[PDB]
Order: structure tokens, then sequence, then C-alpha cells
């Protein structure tokens, strides 16, 4: 399990210690064989104005891979198979300090660049480096950053609405395993999530009561007679009769279209199980069990 | 001074070198055979344990 | 307060309650003792010098 | 004399030599294509040596064994070896420490009805003598069960491997995948009749090659008090049928939980429940019933374990 990165022209000496120090490293790779260019490692073909569901989606359809070896002429590889024991070495930029016995994520990168990528000018072309974080505080990092991303957009545009000093107070501060960090924000990643949840949040409360009153029957689910009794009580109030039968066909094919391709971006699995950790040398043995 | 004394307690370490006499012939030992089983084959090298 | 010849094969077996650890900078309490040859005789005396 | 048997053991284990043809010679490849096919057709008549041959061809990946340091009083020195373990790791302890939790462990911290659980909350209080030990190092038995909180700090790791139970501190190893080996038997998963519901017992469905057992953590209020109950299912029936026949299981729950919620709604209380993936037995190996001292407990065999994130359902 192998794969060469010919260079066909030499490194400099900034670059040879900008990659010395990740040599251990989980990286994308668009093909699974070995003769491959500096253009294929990374995700460079669609972060290098990124948009977030095209690489999330990107991630599973792909063949990870991990460094092992930094040599001045080329770079040498490691083909990252179906639950595959390694040892990976922490080296992510921001630093998140793994625990020991948890199962570890691949999500895309979303801070700033000089964290996430490696400016090469001996080839020039820059190469992208994923963001794995653990899954528990991978998407308790993002639904904040979502959260963030809708009010620095109400904001804009109705700068009376939002306060400053409660929206950075809240929002860029993530507490984990009792550690409390705080992320770096200037966000044109998440700009496709806050269109799709926003154009999937007004059609829930018309969607509910036109699915609870045409589910009615004496062959009614009896658990759902217990689940009418939260919905609020505006909701109970929609006219459905203000729009036509078929324009609320595709107030359906619509909708339920952002329930599945929202639903099953978060339930992606490039995922890694750590089972043994060090904190100081920062070493991590794993395997990887892809979905 | 305030209005208490105290009093202080502390471990030390100290590396000993120890003589340890056994007189003759007192356990009895039981010793068996190796027994080598083969664990790993990877591409690169087999690994054992005997 | 069993009796003493039961502590004398307590004594060189089984290690006592939570000593110290050995080439640390802090002097932490001991785990895991794998390589731990700690002989504390303060503890079945009860006595400090 | 002594190291030439152990040469004579070395070398009747390597693994077999992959044929080397050369495609470059005249003679040299007529005689290497003729060692194929007096081998192959050696390899394929009943007798006893063609079957003594046929082993050698060892494919197998192996079990990776996590090794764990738990406190003495936190897990009982009377465990069955197959016993499924949790970890939880709610915070960084100033030690390098961890908890595990077996179900009759973590069937003390729940708190869950003796009328559910006959027989595994006699066993539960005759090795835990107050249940006070497990809950001083847990100090939030009341706030991760009121938001819903407690399984996404549970990670589980697989059946028992070796216990070096001791005064303060137990050596706890695991099979985390495959088949665990003791330390020579294979150890299967334990669990008790108590715990695991089946799926598949009926009044004819496909014999596929594999069946999964699942892990519910389920949250629910008992003395007006946050309270939590996990069971075990097993079943083959795919994803989407297993969350749909586990709300059938839990009507009565669900029924009996919002007509406290139809008072007030906090959004920390909609949260109920969460289905892990454990691991897979093979089909048809049926699980042998054993007791304990009289505890029913189904030990099955070739459990190789594997590690699914918890879903909710609701």
């Amino acid at each position: 399990k192998s794969i060469v990165v010919n260079l066909t022209s030499r490194l400099f000496a900034d670059e040879l210690a900008a990659l010395q120090s990740k040599i251990g490293s989980v990286l994308p790779l668009g093909d699974c064989h070995r003769l491959q260019n500096i253009q294929a490692l990374g995700l460079g073909c669609v972060c290098s104005s990124p948009d977030y569901i095209q690489i999330m989606q990107y991630l599973s359809k792909c063949t990870l891979a991990v460094l092992e070896e930094v040599r001045p002429d080329s770079l040498r590889l490691t083909r990252m198979d179906p639950s595959d024991n390694l040892q990976i070495k922490n080296v992510y930029a921001p630093f998140f300090q793994w625990d020991s016995n948890t199962q570890l994520a691949v999500l895309p990168p979303l801070f700033s660049r000089k964290d996430s990528t490696i400016v090469l000018e001996s080839n020039g072309f820059d190469i992208v480096f994923p963001m794995v974080v653990p899954q528990q505080l991978g998407h308790a990092i993002l639904q904040q950053l979502l959260v963030y991303h809708i009010y620095s957009k109400i904001s804009a545009g109705a700068p009376g609405d939002v306060n400053m000093a409660e929206l950075d107070l809240y929002t860029t501060n993530v507490s984990f395993m009792g550690r409390t960090y705080r992320l770096d924000v200037d966000l044109r990643v998440l700009d496709d999530l806050s269109m799709y949840l926003c154009i999937l949040s007004a059609l829930v409360p018309r969607g509910c009561l036109r699915l609870l009153t045409a589910l009615v029957r004496h062959d009614r689910h009896p658990l759902t007679e217990v689940f009418e009794g939260v919905v609020p009580d505006e909701v109970t109030r929609i006219d459905l009769d203000q729009l036509s039968v078929p324009d609320d066909i595709t107030r359906m094919r619509v909708m339920f279209s952002y329930l599945q391709s929202l639903s099953s971006i978060f339930n992606l699995g490039p995922r890694l199980h750590v089972y043994a950790y060090s904190a100081e040398t920062l070493a991590a043995s794993c395997w990887y069990s892809p979905r | 001074h305030p209005g208490f004394a105290m009093t202080v307690v502390r471990t030390d370490e100290v590396l000993a070198e120890h003589i340890l006499y056994c007189s003759r012939a007192s356990t009895s030992m039981f010793v068996g055979l190796p027994s080598v089983v083969r664990r790993e084959v990877r591409s690169d090298a087999v690994t054992f344990e005997i | 307060n069993r009796g003493l010849y039961t502590l004398v094969n307590e004594y060189s077996a089984r290690l006592a309650g939570a000593p110290a650890t050995s080439t640390t900078d802090l002097q932490y309490v001991v785990v895991n003792g794998t390589d731990v040859f700690l002989d504390q005789p303060c503890h079945m005396l009860q006595e400090a010098y | 004399e002594n190291a030439a048997r152990l040469g004579r053991q070395v070398l009747g284990l390597l693994p077999p030599p992959t044929h080397r043809v050369s495609l470059t010679r005249g003679p040299e490849f007529a005689r290497g294509v003729r060692d194929l096919l007096s081998k192959y057709a050696a390899s394929t008549r009943p007798t006893v040596g063609s079957l003594h041959e046929a082993l050698r061809q060892a494919p197998f990946r192996q079990p990776t064994y996590g090794d764990f340091l738990v406190y003495s009083q936190t897990f009982s020195p009377q465990e069955p070896l197959g016993t499924f373990l949790f970890s939880f790791k709610q915070e960084d302890n100033g030690s390098s420490m961890d908890m595990l939790l077996t179900p009759t462990s973590l069937f003390m911290l729940s708190g869950m009805e003796a009328a559910k659980a006959p027989q595994t909350h006699k066993v539960a209080g005759v090795w835990y003598g107050s249940g006070s030990g497990l809950a001083d190092f847990i100090p939030n038995l009341s706030e991760l069960m009121d938001t819903g909180e407690f399984h996404t700090l549970l990670t589980p790791v697989g059946p028992m491997v070796q216990s070096v139970h001791s005064t303060f501190v137990t050596k706890v190893t695991s099979a985390m995948k495959g088949v665990g080996l003791a330390r020579r038997a294979h150890v299967g998963l334990t669990l008790p009749c108590d715990m695991l519901v089946d799926l598949d017992e009926s009044c004819r469905e496909p014999a596929g090659l594999n069946v999964t057992i699942y892990a519910s953590l389920v949250y629910l209020r008992v003395n007006q008090r946050p309270s939590m109950a996990l069971t075990f299912f097993q079943s083959g029936k795919g994803f989407a049928e297993v969350v749909a026949m586990i709300k059938d299981h839990f009507t009565d729950v669900i029924r009996t939980k919002y007509i406290q919620l139809r008072h007030e709604l906090y959004i920390n209380r909609l949260v109920f429940g969460a289905v892990c993936t454990l691991g897979t037995v093979p089909f048809d190996s049926h699980p042998v019933h054993q007791s304990l001292n009289s505890l029913p407990v189904l030990v099955f065999a070739n459990f190789e374990a594997a590690c699914g994130p918890w879903t909710v359902f609701l």
C-alpha cells in the first residue's frame, strides 16, 4: 500500500520543513493508483470559492491516504484500506487535543487558509488538508458556525436585531471534554447550508398540517395521537386554501428533497476509530471504516 | 506568626541495593516447552510469538 | 487488623495503598505497577521519622 | 538440539510461497505451469492429505485489543467473561483512568425499575453494596439525563477478554474488532436474557448471511425524576425496519411520557433514544443459555465487534 507522488522540480528549503511537521496526515486523493501528480492530492480541484456540500460529498466518494515520509525529490503516501490498522499523528491546524478511545471524523476545512493549506511555489499548486476533528466536536463546531452565518446575514441588512456583544460570546466559544476552545472567524463555505436550512425552514410548518390531515383514518398509528400535542397553536391555523393543488405538490417535491440531501450529508462516514493515543507524542493508532 | 503552628510531612526515595539470601532446594520449578504461534502476515514481514 | 503472618505474606507480594511515582518531576500517585519496585515500611508501622 | 525444534515449528507455520513461473524462457515455462496443475489437482480430491494442504491459506484479519485501567470499585471481580463494555469519558481526569460500564453496572446508574428487570436487580445489588461508589464518580446523573446527553458520552468498545483485578486498580482488556481470543479460547459476547429482546421471533423471511445486535438507550422518568433504561436487540432486518420496530416496543413509554410534556415544554426534553450498532453474530448460531451464582445469560459465538455512532430515534 504505497503511492509515490513524483515532483519534476525539487523542493525549496522553506517548503520542505512545512511538510516535515505534517508527516502523518489523512489526505484525499481523486484516484487510488500510484502514478499521480502534485495536482491530484488534496482538495485543490474543489477548494481552490469553496462550497461546503460539494466537498463533504467528495470525501465519501474518495480514497484517503496517509503521509509517511517527506523526501526532497518526491513524496510518499500510504493507501488507507477499509478497516485497516494504522498510526496517525495529530498534526492538524488548529489543534483540538484528541482523546483516546474516540471516533474521529473527517470534515472539509472551514477556518482560515494558513491553518488549512500549505502554499507551494516549487510547482505552483497549493495542497489542501481536510479537517480531522472528533465527531462530537465537529458537529458542535458546525451547529454554531451555521448559526453565526445566519446572524451575520440578518445584521448585514437589519443591523439593529443582532447584538455583537452576545453573538461573539456563544457562537465562537465551544466547550468539549471540559476544555473551552475559541475558534478563529473573520464564511463563504457555509453559504449553501444557510440557503438550504432556510429554504426548508418555512415548508415544515405548512408540511405537517398537510400531512397530519391527510393521514386521518381508522388505522392511524397510535403514537401520532400523542405527537399532535407538540406542534404550536399558530401552525394549527394555517390556511392551505390560499394555494392551489398543483402548487401544493411542488411544496412537497421540493420540501422532502431538502429533508434527504440535508440529512444524508451529516450521516456520512469517512470516519476512523482511534483506540490508542498519547497526548505528548501526538500519535494515534486507529482503524478506518468507510460509511 | 498567625495563631497556629503546623506540622509538615514529606516522602523521600532511596535507591537501595539489596542482598537476597534464599536457601537450598526450597522452590521447585516446572519448565514447559516453547511453542511458536504465528500471528501476523503482512506484505512487508511476518511476525511470530514464542 | 488481621493476623501477623497474613501481613508478612502481603508485605512483599502485594503493593500497598497508592505510593509515589518514580522519575517524575512533581511526585504523582503511582499506577499500573509494571516496573514499580517500591518498599515502604512506614505504611505498616504507622510512623514517620 | 532445542534450537532445532523451533526451526521446525517456524518453518511449518510459514505462508505458502507464491508460484514463480518464468515467462521468458522456453522449458522453464513448461516446468512451472506443470507444477501449478500437479498441485491444484491434488487440492481438489477428497483425500485427507489434500484437506491437510488446504488450510494453510490463511486470510485472517485480527482482533485489536484495548488495554483499559479501571478503579476496582466501579468494576466487580465477579464479572462474566464476555460482558459488553462501554466507556464513559465526560471529562479529563488528573490521572490516566477510565470508567468502564457493564450492562449490570449501568443498571445501578440508571435506576430503571425491577419490574422490567427482575433478575438483574438482585444481581446488581449484591455486587454493589450501596450503588454510591458508581454515582459518586458522575456528578451529573441528573443534568445528563434531563438534557439527553448521556448517550453522547458512551462509546461502545467490545466484549471482555481479560480481567486482572486487584485492590485499587483493575486491568481490563477488550476486543474492539474481530473475535476475541482469551488470554486460549474464543470469547463470545455474553448478554443476560433480561436485557436482550429478539425481533426475529414470530408466529418466510430470508435466511441472510448475517444478524446484528443493536443497543438502545432510552430516556424516561421514574419517581418524577430523570432516569433511563438500556435494552439490547437482535435482528438482521436492515436499518429501516428495526428503527420502526423499536418504536413499536416503546409505545407504552412514549404515551406515558408526554402526559407530563403536555403540561410544559422544554427543548432539552424532546430527545428520547439512540440506537447503536454493536456487532454481527453469524446466522443461526444459537446462543447457549448459562447460569451464574441463577442468572440466565446468553453467550454467543463468533461475535465480531463493530462500532456505530449513536443515531437518535423518536
